[PDB]
RNA sequence: GUUACGGCGGUCCAUAGCGGCAGGGAAACGCCCGGUCCCAUCCCGAACCCGGAAGCUAAGCCUGCCAGCGCCGAUGAUACUACCCAUCCGGGUGGAAAAGUAGGACACCGCCGAACAC
RNA sequence: UGGCCGAUGGGCCCCACAGGGUUACUGACGUCAGCCAAACUCCGAAUGCCGGUAAGUCCAAGAGUGCGGCAGUGAGACGGCG
């Protein structure tokens, strides 16, 4: 499987732990598509940063 | 008007030093406790303060036995 | 003395947990779960409005029939959860029964009569603890007072009780007590 | 005038109020009683006039109850002190109260009397209250 | 009738007896090469156990009990030097030499002083 | 193999404790009989220790029964709170108690050693 | 805070060495219930922290730790949270 992931809100002013789980993800700028695998993980850190992007499913 | 308190003491950091699960070396130490907070278990020293550490290589194991709380290690398997 | 079904209909609650409770709390149902020697506890939701109302028509105790998809079931109230403020119920509790078993109730007793000049009245106790059958829950209780004087203390095992049911509460419990009524020196001194 | 007699320590730290009052939620003892809306301090001297308001015209029938107590103290640094310099003194004791707390209790006869009096100590009161029974 | 109003002596002293072996089982820290040695004494006989705490399982034990030994028309003293040579010699059998000694919440001397010594010069070194 | 036996042991050591009731002496257990010799009483063979088994299981112990009390404990809800919010004002997802309630419940098990049977 | 027997205020109208607050008191204990506590906890979380494993950003953050040259700063403010 794989995951479509876009950051949609700005990371100024963000828990800095929140901050960091976004670098993990590596979305550097707002509205950036990133491909990443559907493990728990990554789903955990959609889920924890969820107020921040959007995922969009692919295969 | 004036105030008799205000003083204070220093603080000397008391507390479980190594949880539960680490990997520990010979003689470390493993918390600091003012009263008999814990117990000694196999290969755990009373210190001369109520402080407890460990004699053995392995990993720290706590666990309650009798209603009471006691520290021990479990030496780690040998790779 | 025998009561009448207060039929209600019900429905399996969806949701469990905060969000669905306060969700279906707004909407004006209360969340209702009922449980059981059935060894299948299972939870519901209700009409807040026609709750309350029966609540009101049958007293702190009421036997009761719940619609369930079809399923009649009989069903006895335990506990509740009264909203501080609003008046409103949050949460009640209905314990499946069947007839012909022994079940243990909380009833209300109420005062009336006639009080001397010196009597006065005080009530320790508003409830006591009864056992009877499912079809014989009682809704209130009444006390007789004419012409008592001093210290009448009255036992609460001393009351006449319908047939059918057991005193639970043990005989050194006090119901109504009339002590000597107070002065003015007495309502100086007290406060003070 | 209710004031505890002693305590370990004759003051204490601001409060915190939030919360929904639990304890004794639901009127037990009598047959009527007052129930608080929101969080608010109430003063020792508050309590004592509103058990007269409530007693004094009752007069002969039913006997009242008082559900809270006033316990934590409080202190006001008097006037022309620059803050600081310690804790003040003890001026009034309050007792706190959180929405759907029951203040009084009152078991009488007839129901518009009740009502009456316990209304009465309602405007005395300081914060917000209604009249509650104890059916279910 | 019958209504208590106190404590009872027999009780307590098992109980005493417990607590005071309490404090060497404490230490005792005995594995399969150095068992712990029980010693329980009765008003009639007298009974050892050789165990490895690890497991709380025994290894050899004797007592008064067994037919040959009450055989011997002898007291206590003669009969615990008899099953504390036993226990040597089964203990050699079973393959273990150096042992710990329990006192058995009794106080050395008497009885207990003869079986330590039996086993002693048994072969038992302890 | 059974046992209405004794020691040592276990266990996130009370579902295992306490209370009332009934029953056990073949062996073991207790109580028990007396203090020359060991040993002890801050006096006492009360404790311990020692010699013996005349007696009895009342006490203690054990086992069995009792829910009187302790005790464990749901589902559900409520309190609470991580994160986010809308121009305060409380909701959205996540986490989820305490107490109370149906209920459960008068421990289970390991190794050796004793009486009946093989 | 309000109730219960309350012997015995652990005690009183005659003190008999013996009947009643024959007298409204006090009534201790305990028990029925209802609150409160930063220096109370028979209970007890979401968080935070430390330890182990695994995936990911791995044309590098420009991630960490140590050592070495370099100065600043040790006058904080506000807002949200306790
Ligand atoms: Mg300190
Ligand atoms: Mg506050
Ligand atoms: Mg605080
Ligand atoms: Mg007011
Ligand atoms: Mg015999
Ligand atoms: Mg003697
Ligand atoms: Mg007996
Ligand atoms: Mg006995
Ligand atoms: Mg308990
Ligand atoms: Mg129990
Ligand atoms: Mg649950
Ligand atoms: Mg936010
Ligand atoms: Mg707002
Ligand atoms: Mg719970
Ligand atoms: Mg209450
Ligand atoms: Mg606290
Ligand atoms: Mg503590
Ligand atoms: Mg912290
Ligand atoms: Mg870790
Ligand atoms: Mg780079
Ligand atoms: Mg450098
Ligand atoms: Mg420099
Ligand atoms: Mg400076
Ligand atoms: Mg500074
Ligand atoms: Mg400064
Ligand atoms: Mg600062
Ligand atoms: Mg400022
Ligand atoms: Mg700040």
């Amino acid at each position: 499987a794989e995951l479509k992931i876009t950051q949609v809100r700005s990371t100024i002013g963000a828990r800095w732990k929140q901050r960091e789980s976004l670098r993990t993800l590596g979305l550097k700028k707002i509205r950036q598509s990133v491909v990443r695998e559907d493990n728990a993980q990554t789903r955990g850190l959609i889920n924890t940063v969820h107020h921040l992007v959007e995922v969009e499913e692919v295969g | 008007s004036s105030s008799r308190n205000g003083r204070d003491s220093a603080a000397q950091r008391l507390g479980v030093k190594r949880f539960g699960g680490q990997v520990v070396k010979a003689g470390e130490i493993l918390v600091r406790q003012r009263g008999t907070h814990f117990h000694p278990g196999v290969n755990v020293g009373r210190g001369g303060d109520d402080t407890l550490f460990a004699l053995a290589p392995g990993a720290v194991e706590f666990g309650a036995k009798r209603g009471r709380k006691t520290v021990n290690i479990v030496p780690v398997a040998r790779p | 003395t025998a009561n009448i079904p207060n039929k209600l209909t019900a429905n399996v609650r969806t949701r469990t947990g905060k969000g669905a409770s306060r969700q279906a709390r707004r909407d004006g149902k209360v969340p209702a779960v009922l449980y059981g020697h059935g060894t299948d506890p299972q939870h519901l939701e209700l009409n807040a409005r026609d709750f309350a109302a029966v609540l009101r028509s049958h007293g702190t105790n009421a036997i009761l029939t719940l619609d369930i998809e079809g399923t009649e079931q009989l069903a006895l109230t335990k506990a509740l959860d009264v909203h501080p403020i609003r008046r409103n119920i949050q949460h009640a509790d209905l314990l499946v029964v069947q007839r012909g078993e022994k079940v243990t109730v909380e009833v209300t007793v109420l005062v009336e009569g006639d009080a001397t000049p010196g009597t006065l009245v005080t009530q320790d106790a508003n409830t006591i603890e009864i056992e009877a059958e499912a079809l014989s829950i009682p809704e209130q209780l009444t006390v007789s007072v004419e012409g008592v004087e001093a210290g009448t203390q009255i036992t609460a095992g001393q009351i006449s009780l319908p047939e059918g049911v057991n005193l639970i509460s043990d005989p050194e419990l006090l119901v109504v007590n009339v002590v000597e009524a107070p002065s003015a020196e007495a309502l100086e001194e007290e406060g003070a | 005038m209710l004031i505890p007699r002693k305590v370990k320590h004759r003051k204490q730290h601001h409060p915190e109020q939030r919360g929904i009052a639990s304890g004794g939620t639901s009127v037990s003892f009598g047959d009527y009683g007052i129930q608080a809306l929101e969080h608010a301090y109430i003063t020792n001297r508050q309590i004592e006039s509103a058990r007269i308001a409530i007693n004094r015209h009752i007069k002969r029938g039913g006997k009242v109850w008082i559900n809270i107590f006033p316990d934590r103290p409080l202190t006001k640094k008097p006037a022309e002190t620059r803050m600081g310099s310690g804790k003040g003194s003890p001026e009034w004791w309050v007792a706190n109260v959180k929405p759907g707390r029951v203040l009084f209790e009152l078991s009488y006869p007839d129901e518009k009397t009740a009502r009456d009096a316990l209304t009465r100590a309602i405007h005395k009161l300081p914060i917000k209250a209604r009249i509650v029974t104890r059916e279910e | 009738a019958h209504k208590p109003v106190g404590q009872n002596i027999s009780e307590v002293r098992r109980n005493a007896r417990l607590r005071r072996h309490a404090r060497l089982r404490k230490k005792v820290a005995g594995t399969a090469e150095v068992p712990r040695l029980v010693v329980n004494r009765s008003a009639r006989h007298i009974h050892v156990q050789l165990v490895n705490d690890l497991n709380g399982t025994t290894l050899a034990a004797a007592s008064s009990i067994e037919a040959d030994v009450r055989a011997i028309d002898g007291d206590k003293k003669a009969h615990s030097v008899r099953v504390g040579q036993l226990i040597a010699e089964r203990a050699k059998a079973a393959g273990v030499e150096t042992v710990v000694f329990d006192r058995g919440g009794y106080t050395y001397g008497g009885r207990i002083a003869a079986l330590a010594d039996a086993a002693r010069e048994a072969g038992l070194k302890f």
